[PDB]
């Protein structure tokens, strides 16, 4: 109909743009559900530059396989947020999305106006939260449990055995991170690779770790007990804001305007050297300084001639993460100066790696801020396997915040069917055919998992649609017999968080997809 | 070669067919938009986006033309919105099918001035008609207000979570009322910021009596946590600065370099010791902040924070109470920021942000949306602005008129008495400008879905009846329904400028009658 | 894969090509699902050379319709196997190939392996086959049956008023057809149309009618009483297989080979017009010659001296149709003519129109031939209500040939869906599940046609899905109030052959369709 108003313009129409959108969404679950389940097999990305993905967690598929549908950006944008918001799932959201507008086709293709099937999942997303909030299991923060939610989370993505060497490293971490009120996830979590030796042997280290190394030979590349400099002020030489450039008439004030030149930088190093002077008496401590800016070559003679260890250019919020492991006070002004300022380590020293150098912060007495330095073997397997460190870390995150947890592999997902299935129509009965849909969307989950473990889709859901007695239990799937399984018991869980927003983000979303008619391109050449 | 060499033209009938053609069109590709039962729009952006909306604004705003009425009715559409937020659902169908009876009396070889000045007399009879059948209504009743809400929402996407977006309205419009023009205080619309962060539900949205700054603690050390903060608004930078004059320097002794170096150190000093004075706790700039200013500050435990939004930082003062200050040795008192309940700084995730609430008596505030996805947010956003504007309406004007077409067929009627009281060639487009009004309740009535033609003779038949003129069209039963007790309310501004812009589209429109091309200029 | 093997070759690949064939199928279901039905809409196709078409009958739809997905070429291709057998239903077929297929991917969308669905398929359709074969109502050749099978098949396509007056003509002619034993539908069936005065005024003429007329003036226009001669000899002059230029001397022997040369046909002509004198020696009666060859001018001379109607070059079966009508003899050599070899008409003339020339005959004694002559006020027109005509003619054909008739309006469908339905997995379990999805897609019919008819679909359904007791009749859809119908009562049928037919092509074609996994495309250049 635009045509007339625009030649070069498109559009579709009702029916017509209904089926792009169903279609599109379609075939991105399609694309997708080879992910999810631990036995799910991980993708392979290459960049038209020639780089190399190896992951598993769908938002970076759908961030970086590039794709035209208008719905499937929209989709891409939606998991996008739930990935910043809790980390895996975002597999499981495309999935629930792709095949509630399946189920959504069946019946409006039956005639059924849109709008009816959407009163339909309102109703039954209020009925299924309501569900989903009573059968949270409330459980305290025990080591076991984050373990197992870490080991839960983690198998998603690389081998068994990779995961279980991992899961101990993060539970450690968040264990040593919290101050019993709140974790913010960045100061405390450094996430640093290093190209080195394995997969397997990357570990937490209870400091600090550095991307930067020592810019002078006396250096010394170790020290046994260390005293950290936290600062940032420059070290390096400046010149004033304001056109200073001087006239002098000797060539002996000339090499007077350098030293006075010089002088300022030289007032401040020798403020340095006086504090560790008068601290560092003994001959055993060691004292380190670390700048966010440079530091001077003439500066680097000054602090190695008295054997002090400097580092220059760390990211703005190392210095954070010093004050949070060797609890020294990050400062500026060196005129107001103290011991009390000092940062103490129990070891610090440096590592050298093919050409770039690293530095390590070693025994903090009470540290709080810790990194988990990644070993890799190959330089894709860094990147998967730091997206797979960022998910546990988050979900471990939502698991301290909600005092409850959800039995894992999709029982809360057969309870959601069971449960809304079990919905006479109380709806003004019209509705109850969307709320019919809705439910046999839930199972995609087990649906899923069965089909991407390999057994037969339809005969293990029947199998596993057996509510057991008046305890009727939550029961997963198996993931390797395809047999009902107590989540609880074999310890597979999930967050809340994770399921509620699923569950209402989805539910906004296909409300709002199935009501398009027309999909219209009109814009400037 | 003669006028311009590659400019076209059209002339007559031609040209007037032509452009109601256009402006017909225009009307169709939103007639399916309209209604409670309405349908949801997506648009394809130029530069990738995706936009999906209801309003019609946006939908319109989101089309380039050639034709050069249709790029009039563009306009007309973005005033409309503008000016009252709604109704731009509704405003470019009722023109366009105004102007299709309209060209229905071209082929008359009725001149199109005469009909013109019968529009004219239609729309101050409408106007006075309106006018007459409006209903008064307390300002201060918050539930009646609420209702006024829930009825020019119940269009779009917000529908189901109605009670949450009423209240947020009222809120936010309450709130905002700048009393020093005496008893004239003007409301505006810019102080309330909405901000559209990701995750979350609709249900965790709230409205946060301050301001949201997306930006955070400079330092480690501040305290993001404060009970009673104490607010400074630095509009100037806080460190040293260009001598504007291109100034120089020539030194010759020693000292001379090392003591300048010193003297931009203490020069910042004594903005500290000018700004802790006043014991603050908070300290805001547009502008950068040197790291020792920073330094100093910390010394003293001030919390600060740099290079935000001049808006944003105009709303801050709003919200504290204090006035922005862009010299600190003239820094007052009487700009202390008193007046913040709590100073905090949380994480969303992956972002720190800044809250400021629980103000005494806050006039500023920005809503907090939290949803699904940014492009579902600025729809929920947009559906908001909606809603705010028409709750800004009202608090300029009392007065309110029942929706759901009845105020149309009430129209219609009165019209067709003036005119068979109203004799003359004119008469014939009175009346016609009368069936046109009856399309808003038919449209309604298609996309509800129920038999159109018996649905509305039932309703006009129904509204020859005088006892009763608030008999209007429920959107989803397709029944005739008395408005009082279904509740659909609008302000009467709204319905006002939606007939006056109208008619304007009309006039304009049909005193257009020859196309000319190829400007070059 | 066999993209190695060859660069611009094509192919899909298992889910890929099984969802482009649904796709496929789909699309022209939903494209064709307007016509079925009374209340359909006909639709009307424009070629590239700018003719016009305004059908409903749907193989004239996937026939001028240019589409390129081959298995809508191959459905096309069954459809116009069907018309030729049967003549409606192709709608049907199709409409019941897209939505068995639909609910086909409904199925294997869930993992099921298509074979399954295809065994399951096979066993429901042989309990459907018994059961059509069972509810077939056996009726004789009344009348007024015919009448109402014609007026059922008919209305699908034209107006009410045009069909119940077209009704009355299609079964007069097929009862003055029959040798009790044979019909053939070619010879008896004549074809015509003349872009003359009306839609409706087309009616059934008790003789013969001709398409060309009389090439001479001294022609009498009209004859009161006539004697038929059927032949095809020539009557033309012709020069003998073997080159036979001749040469002469004197001018005068020029015009004596001449009279030679003619004489031949003289003879020829002359042997005619005493059998007409010897036969006609009343003034009255008239004779009509019919040549299938041409007729020489000298020879129109001749005939027309003696006041004889003749007629040349009608197409070969118009002498079978004469043979049929007026019982003459169609004869080659005139050398053994006798008065018993002549044709008796009780009346022929000519009617004019336009340019073009007509040929009545009429009054046969025992007609065994006849002409629907079409009257159109529109090309188009008579185009469509030929494809009318035949669809009815070919849909008694079946009628009288098969004993029986099957109720229309659906109820068979129902039938089909409550049968199947009832169905234990007497089957071996997992093709119950093709059982069921197959009697789901059997109810399409009556869907299609409430649908087209504005009635809501499911609601409908559910009230003809009552079965009344004992007596659970036969109940079709009311086509203008959406209600149960008893189709017998009412009399809306169909042949059994129609729905067996459909049933067993579609069963084979949905098999057969199922059961592709990748569409290639490796041709020479």
């Amino acid at each position: 109909a635009v045509k007339t108003l625009n030649p070069k313009a498109e559009v579709a129409r009702a029916q017509a743009a209904l089926a792009v959108n169903i279609s599109a969404a379609r075939g991105l679950q399609d694309v997708l559900r080879t992910n999810l389940g631990p036995k799910g097999t991980m993708k392979m990305l290459v960049s038209g530059a020639g780089d190399i993905k190896l992951t598993k967690d769908g938002n970076v598929l759908l961030h970086e396989m590039q794709i035209q549908h208008p719905t499937a950006s929209l989709i891409a944008k939606v998991a996008t947020a739930q990935d910043d918001i809790t980390g895996d799932g975002t597999t499981s959201n495309v999935l629930i999305i792709g095949e509630l507008l399946k189920q959504a086709d069946l019946y409006i293709s039956e005639g059924l106006h849109p709008r009816i099937i959407t009163e339909g999942f309102e109703a039954a997303k209020e009925k299924a939260l309501q569900f989903l909030e009573e059968v949270k299991v409330s459980r305290e923060m025990d080591r076991e449990t984050l373990i197992d939610v870490a080991r839960t989370s983690l198998r998603t993505k690389v081998h068994a055995e990779l995961a279980d060497v991992l899961t101990e490293a993060v539970v450690d971490s968040i264990l040593a991170i919290k101050k019993q009120d709140e974790p913010i996830d960045l100061f405390m979590i450094e996430i640093m690779e290093m190209k080195h030796k394995s997969e397997t042997d990357t570990s937490l280290i209870r400091g600090l770790v550095l991307d930067h190394g020592a810019r002078h030979p006396d250096m010394k590349k170790r020290v046994e007990d260390a005293y950290i400099l936290t600062c940032n002020v420059s070290l390096e030489y400046e010149k004033t804001e304001v056109n200073s450039g001087f006239f002098y008439k000797s060539a002996e004030e000339r090499e007077k305007l350098v030293k006075a030149e010089r002088k300022f930088i030289e007032d401040r190093v020798k403020k340095i050297i006086e504090l560790k002077r008068k601290v560092c008496g003994d001959s055993d401590k060691g004292f380190v300084v670390i700048n966010q800016k440079g530091i001077d070559p003439f500066s680097l003679d000054a602090l190695s001639k008295e054997g002090i260890v400097a580092l220059r250019r760390a990211k703005r919020r190392n210095m954070e993460r010093l004050t949070l492991a060797c609890g020294g006070v990050a400062l500026n002004s060196f005129d107001d100066l103290s011991p009390d300022c000092l940062g103490h380590a129990g070891l610090v020293y440096e590592y050298t790696l093919g050409e770039e150098k690293f530095t390590f912060i070693e025994k903090c007495n009470n540290p709080r801020s810790v990194t988990l330095l990644i070993k890799g073997p190959n330089k894709h397997t860094l990147t998967q396997i730091k997206d797979a460190v960022r998910d546990g870390l988050r979900a471990v995150k939502n698991a301290i915040d909600d005092g409850c947890v959800v039995p894992g592999a999709g029982a809360v997902e057969v309870a959601m069917a069971e449960a809304l299935i079990k919905h006479k129509p109380s709806v003004k009965g019209r509705a109850q055919l969307g709320v019919q849909a809705f439910a046999d969307a839930l199972l995609i989950i087990p649906k899923v998992l069965a089909q991407n473990s390999g057994f037969d889709l339809q005969e293990t859901l029947v199998k596993i649609q057996a509510e057991h007695s008046e305890s009727g239990q939550l029961v997963g799937v198996d993931l390797n017999t395809g047999e009902p399984m107590v989540a609880a018991e074999v310890g597979v869980w999930d967050n809340y968080c994770v399921k509620k927003q699923l569950l209402h983000s989805c539910t906004v979303i296909a409300t709002n997809i199935l009501l398009v008619d027309e999909i219209m391109r009109a814009g400037m050449s | 070669l003669v006028l311009s060499q590659n400019t076209k033209r059209e002339s007559g009938r031609k040209v007037q067919s032509g452009n109601i053609n256009a402006a017909k069109t225009i009307a169709d590709i939103i007639r399916t938009c309209l209604g409670p039962k309405s349908m949801m729009k997506m648009l394809l952006d130029p530069m990738g986006g995706i936009v999906m909306t209801n309003d019609g604004n946006a939908i319109l705003r989101e089309i380039q033309v050639q034709h050069p009425a249709a790029k009039s009715m563009i306009e007309i559409s973005r005033t409309q919105d503008e000016e009252v937020g709604d109704g731009t659902t509704s405003v470019i169908i009722l023109a366009g099918e105004m102007l299709s009876v309209a060209e229905h009396f071209l082929e008359q070889q009725m001149h199109p001035t005469v009909v013109i000045s019968a529009y004219r007399k239609a729309l101050d009879d409408m106007i006075s008609t309106l006018k007459k059948i409006s209903i008064p209504v307390d300002i201060s009743d918050s539930d009646m207000m609420l209702n006024i809400i829930n009825s020019s929402i119940t269009t779009k996407a917000i529908s189901r979570w109605s009670s949450l977006a009423c209240n947020i309205a009222l809120d936010a419009v309450k709130m905002v009322q700048f009393e020093e023009n005496g008893r004239k205080e003007i409301d505006i619309k810019k102080y309330a910021r909405v901000e559209k962060i990701p995750g979350g539900i609709i249900e965790d949205s709230c409205v946060l009596r301050g301001v949201m700054i997306n930006k955070d603690v400079t330092h480690p050390r501040m305290r993001r946590y404060i009970k009673n903060p104490r607010i400074v608004l630095l509009d100037s930078s806080l460190e040293y600065k260009k001598g504007e004059s291109q100034t120089d320097i020539e030194i010759t002794r020693e000292e001379d370099f090392t003591r300048i170096l010193q003297m931009e150190e203490e020069y910042i000093q004594q903005l500290c010791e000018d700004i802790i004075q006043l014991k603050p706790d908070v300290v805001i700039t547009e502008k950068g902040i040197s790291d020792l200013a920073q330094h100093y500050l910390m010394r003293a435990n001030i919390t600060a924070i740099r290079r935000v939004r001049k808006t944003d930082n105009n709303r801050i003062a709003r919200a504290c109470g204090a006035r922005i200050v862009s010299r600190p040795e003239e820094l007052r008192e009487d700009d202390v920021g008193t007046g913040a309940g709590l100073l905090e700084i949380k994480k969303i995730g992956d972002e720190y942000f800044t809250f400021i609430t629980d103000c005494k008596d806050p006039k500023a505030c920005t809503i907090l949306l939290r949803g699904a996805s940014k492009e579902i947010l600025s729809e929920v956003e947009r559906n908001l602005q909606d809603a705010m504007q028409v709750c800004r309406n009202v608090l300029l004007d009392p007065q309110l008129v029942p929706g759901g077409g009845a105020s149309e067929m009430a129209v219609a009627h009165a019209l067709t008495e003036k005119s068979k009281a109203m004799t003359g060639v004119e008469q014939w487009p009175y009346r016609a400008v009368a069936q046109a009004l009856e399309v808003i309740p038919r449209t309604l009535i298609q996309n509800c879905g129920a038999s159109t033609i018996r649905l509305l003779t039932s309703l006009r038949a129904k509204h020859t009846q005088e006892n009763c003129e608030t008999w209007g069209v429920n959107g989803e039963t397709g029944t005739l329904v008395d408005m009082k007790e279904l509740g659909i309310w609008e302000p009467l501004a709204v319905k006002l400028q939606t007939y006056k812009t109208a008619v304007e589209t009309a006039v304009l429109l049909l005193r257009i009658d020859d196309i000319v091309s190829g400007h070059k200029k």
